[PDB]
């Protein structure tokens, strides 16, 4: 079985998959002793041309954190063999094929600054949280959860195919994602190909804009499969309520097949609707569902499930308005004026929260805007999600670390699918004590002229932080007040010659009217 | 895969006869036809049927119980109106059988002796007796009726308002006997100080023939000779409207007002009189339906017998024989009231043929055992086919069997009803027309059919027997 595994794909990437095999495996072992453990099995295979709780056990040994935490020019291979198998060994379940694909961004760019070693590590580990989280999400929520949710989300990106080829790669690509999930590398990835192969032999029934994808090789074929672009509707589909609402015997072929009957409600959802969250695709099938159980067993459904698109408009209605609302301050606005206004918000409904948690929350939430706010309408949901999802989801992780507050930690253990809507109207916290007054925090030093103007922004963000949690009077007429006032005095006295003295003279005398004011 | 197998009947064939009865428009037939329908109700005291603003209010009230429980005094007063009726049909008979007469010879003892003015005064003061009788009676009667209205069947009797049904309303026209009759002893009490006259007249005769015979006549010759005449003369024009009288006679317009009291009780809440309990054999069918067809042609049914099937006690439901002298009491009594009349209380009566027509084997309870699907929260109907003909929807259920809706032409002859425990669903139809010939499947919604359905025949035989 070798021969058809080493044929493929050439000689040189099957040293590196041997390596970071074990390497996530067994982590504490050093990094020659795996070098020759990878020579091995490599010299072996070129020659020739287990059981569940086994690796179960394998599996409890795995230690999702581990206790471990020129050069390229002289040997790139040794260079990124010790990168490979270090990234191996500090995340045991990142994905291997494309720690391969970062590893050709890595040896490109350096045979080729601050964008090109920040955001290339922080893209990978994000991406390593992130099946972390689809993980945890099968877990708990269950299989028909992920079906759900696989449903919306492949049919939003091939609506020319039918709900009989949208569910079998639904089933597999659960398949896919439970070995994967399991760490089985011996059925995930082989699985993988297989589903790519199967999406190329079909792409025609299933999407046009996959023939480049079946031209890649195995790796990057089934990673662009991944990051295909979505397929045009026929753009001549009737309205799904002729077949599922307005039509009848619609209680008699829920009671056929309950679930399939309900997946081809969300098939034909989705499928015309690719400018919604996959959230709110699940948003309107439990909806339906809990209507259709209501309703059919009445003595008429008929007229009981009937508006039920009535109830299917403000679900759509509440993020939409959100999208534009926002989008449109933050066009006005700038980043840094929406990442004030974000940071009074926030810090309005729930004060309780430290106060620099609530600064890159907010400082992250308007790069939010700044990025989705660009594309049109068609693709500004979808693009808020991709983002949100990760955002909510890693400060609910930070806050099961560190309980802060009860609103947040019940919008945290609730339904993913109305985290976002439950995190929003989220009145200001009542009864929410004023802090102590402490004028150590409104100290202004001539280092601000000095710090970088990124610096400069979280040095003022963090005063409004915590400038909002005294005095909860929060009338806009005072905050524009101040901020007008306090941003003139920052330049006004950094211009100064001796810029130490002008911090300190007119800092007492806007404290004298930030204070006795409100 | 759901599985739906109808498993119901085949071929219907119902029978129904009319059987013609030959009777008689005379007041003491129909008082007696009237004593069936009001002694029945009383002596065994069915159970009404619990059925709501459209239904009477005595039927969210005393409905589940039994009848007297609800209409007890109108019961009894039912029964007093007949029995006193019956007393003044005796009583008129009485008043004519003694009839006074004249004076004939003023001077004379030949004729007109001792013997013979003894026998007239009597006769005087017996048709007085018994006129002043039938007055009081049938002012009884019309207290009577003021306590059988103004009570349970107040805004019912007396207000009259296929198609739908007149069940609940009297629509006997009692309003319109009882104004005769309160203006009928109107003119008959003002008529008071002559029978008065004539009895005080009567009872000094009586002590002057004490006197001595020639020493009387002496004075007799001379005055008390043309008022007795004068006397006799209004007690015979009183006693021959009082009897042969129809919207003259008290009497008549009492006995009147009795017959058509007791139709309006019927009809105002005969129909919800539970019947078809079983005397022997336990669950005995017994399944006959009582036809009611209204005099301009619009006719309505009673499906008496039948979990349906219980016992015919007192309290407890009524047999099949005893709604069958109700109905044929009832259609005795609703023509002749509707047709001939009353015939005056002195008159023989009048011939007359009144029909009652009757059916059975118009039952047939359909079942469809579902299965493959989660029976207990899916609601369920009935549809069938019939050739050529569109699918036509009959009845639905929904899941508990608490809603039940049904098609107007099934209305009032099929019930559905499902068993979410053993998972069937059933369908229970009485009293059916050859138009329901049709195959019938059960369904979870409605529309179209996924089934081996049911079975379609009806056939109706009739009979007119004399």
């Amino acid at each position: 079985e070798v021969a058809h595994r080493f044929k493929d794909l050439g000689e040189e990437n099957f040293k590196a998959l041997v390596l970071i095999a074990f390497a996530q495996y067994l982590q504490q072992c050093p990094f020659e002793d795996h070098v020759k453990l990878v020579n091995e099995v490599t010299e072996f295979a070129k020659t020739c041309v287990q059981e569940p709780e086994r690796n179960e056990c394998f599996l409890q040994h795995k230690d999702d954190n581990p206790n471990l935490p020129t050069a390229f020019h002289d040997n790139e291979e040794t260079f990124l063999k010790k990168y490979l198998y270090e990234i191996a060994r500090r995340h045991p379940y990142f994905y291997a094929p494309e720690l391969l694909f970062f590893a050709k961004r890595y040896k490109a760019a350096f045979t080729e600054l601050l964008p090109k070693l920040d955001e290339l590590r922080d893209e990978g580990k994000a991406s390593s949280a992130k099946q972390r989280l689809k993980c945890a999400s099968l877990q708990k929520f269950g299989e028909r959860a992920f079906k759900a949710w696989a449903v919306a989300r492949l049919s939003q990106r091939f609506p020319k195919a039918e709900f009989a080829e949208v569910s079998k790669l639904v089933t597999d690509l659960t398949k896919v994602h439970t070995e994967c999930c399991h760490g089985d590398l011996l059925e995930c990835a082989d699985d993988r190909a297989d589903l790519a192969k199967y999406i190329c032999e079909n792409q025609d029934s299933i999407s046009s804009k996959l023939k480049e994808c079946c031209e890649k090789p195995l790796l990057e074929k089934s990673h662009c499969i991944a990051e295909v672009e979505n397929d045009e509707m026929p753009a001549d589909l009737p309205s799904l309520a002729a077949d599922f609402v307005e039509s009848k015997d619609v209680c008699k072929n829920y009671a056929e097949a309950k679930d399939v009957f309900l997946g081809m409600f969300l098939y034909e959802y989705a499928r015309r609707h690719p400018d919604y969250s996959v959230v709110l695709l699940l948003r309107l099938a439990k909806t339906y569902e809990t209507t259709l159980e209501k309703c059919c067993a009445a003595a008429d459904p008929h007229e009981c499930y009937a508006k039920v698109f009535d109830e299917f408009k403000p679900l759509v209605e509440e993020p939409q308005n959100l999208i534009k609302q926002n989008c449109e301050l933050f066009e006005q606005l700038g980043e840094y004026k929406f990442q004030n206004a974000l940071l009074v918000r926030y810090t309005k409904k729930v004060p309780q929260v430290s106060t620099p948690t609530l600064v890159e929350v907010s400082r992250n939430l308007g790069k939010v805007g700044s990025k989705c706010c660009k594309h049109p309408e068609a693709k500004r949901m979808p693009c808020a999600e991709d983002y949100l999802s990760v955002v909510l989801n890693q400060l609910c992780v930070l806050h099961e670390k560190t309980p802060v507050s009860d609103r947040v930690t019940k919008c945290c253990t609730e339904s993913l699918v109305n985290r976002r809507p439950c995190f929003s109207a989220l009145e200001v916290d009542e009864t929410y004590v004023p802090k102590e007054f402490n004028a150590e925090t409104f100290t202004f030093h001539a280092d601000i002229c000095t710090l970088s103007e990124k610096e400069r922004q979280i040095k003022k963000q963090t005063a409004l932080v915590e400038l909002v949690k005294h005095k909860p009077k929060a009338t806009k007429e005072q905050l524009k007040a101040v901020m007008d006032d306090f941003a003139a005095f920052v330049e006004k006295c950094c211009k100064a010659d001796d810029k130490e003295t002008c911090f300190a003279e007119e800092g007492k005398k806007l404290v004298a009217a930030s204070q006795a004011a409100l | 895969q759901v599985q739906l197998v109808e498993s119901g009947g085949g071929l219907v064939q119902t029978k129904t006869t009319t059987s013609v009865i030959d009777t008689t428009n005379d007041a003491q037939n129909l008082l007696t036809q009237a004593q069936t329908i009001v002694n029945t109700l009383k002596d065994y005291c069915p159970i009404l049927i619990a059925k709501n603003a459209n239904t009477p209010s005595w039927q969210t009230a005393g409905g589940g119980k039994n009848s007297c429980a609800t209409f007890g005094a109108e019961f009894s007063a039912a029964s007093d109106m007949i029995n006193n009726a019956q007393k003044i049909v005796q009583e008129t008979q009485q008043l004519s059988a003694n009839q006074p007469k004249n004076i004939t010879q003023p001077h004379n003892l030949n004729l007109n002796s001792p013997s013979s003015l003894t026998a007239l005064a009597q006769k005087m003061l017996k048709n007085a007796q018994s006129q002043a009788e039938i007055l009081k009676l049938a002012n009884q009667v019309e207290s009577d009726f003021n306590k059988l209205s103004s009570g349970h069947l107040k805004d019912y009797i007396g207000k009259c308002d296929n198609q739908k049904n007149n069940w609940g309303n009297g629509c006997a026209g009692v309003e319109e006997t009882q104004s005769l009759l309160k203006t009928s002893a109107a003119d008959f009490n003002n008529q008071t100080p002559q029978i008065n006259q004539a009895q005080n007249l009567a009872n000094t005769l009586i002590q002057e023939l004490g006197n001595n015979t020639y020493e009387q006549l002496s004075r007799l010759l001379t005055t008390s000779a043309q008022a007795i005449n004068q006397a006799v003369n209004n007690l015979n024009e009183r006693a021959k409207t009082l009897a042969g009288g129809t919207t003259n006679s008290p009497a008549y317009q009492a006995t009147l007002l009795a017959l058509r009291s007791v139709l309006g009780l019927w009809n105002s809440m005969g129909y919800a009189v539970i019947c078809g309990g079983y005397t022997k054999s336990p669950g005995e069918n017994n399944q006959k339906d009582f036809h009611y067809t209204d005099e301009n042609g619009n006719g309505t049914t009673i499906n008496c017998g039948g979990t349906n099937t219980l016992k015919a006690d007192k309290n407890v439901s009524l047999s099949i024989e005893q709604y069958e002298k109700i109905h044929e009491a009832y259609q005795i009594l609703s023509k002749a009231l509707k047709q001939a009349g009353l015939a005056p209380l002195n008159s023989k009566g009048e011939k007359l043929e009144a029909h009652v027509t009757t059916s059975k084997y118009g039952s047939l309870r359909l079942s469809c055992a579902a299965s493959g699907f989660t029976f207990r929260s899916f609601g369920m109907s009935w549809v069938r086919q019939a050739p050529g003909k569109e699918p036509e929807w009959v009845s639905s259920i929904s899941g508990s069997g608490s809603d039940t809706l049904y098609a107007d032409s099934v209305k009032g002859r099929f019930t559905i009803s499902r068993d979410n425990a053993k998972t069937t669903l059933y369908l229970q139809m009485n009293s059916l027309k050859p138009e329901d010939t049709a195959v019938y499947y059960c369904t979870i919604g409605g529309s179209l059919s996924r089934s081996s359905q049911g079975t379609q025949v009806t056939v109706s035989s009739h009979h007119h027997h004399h």
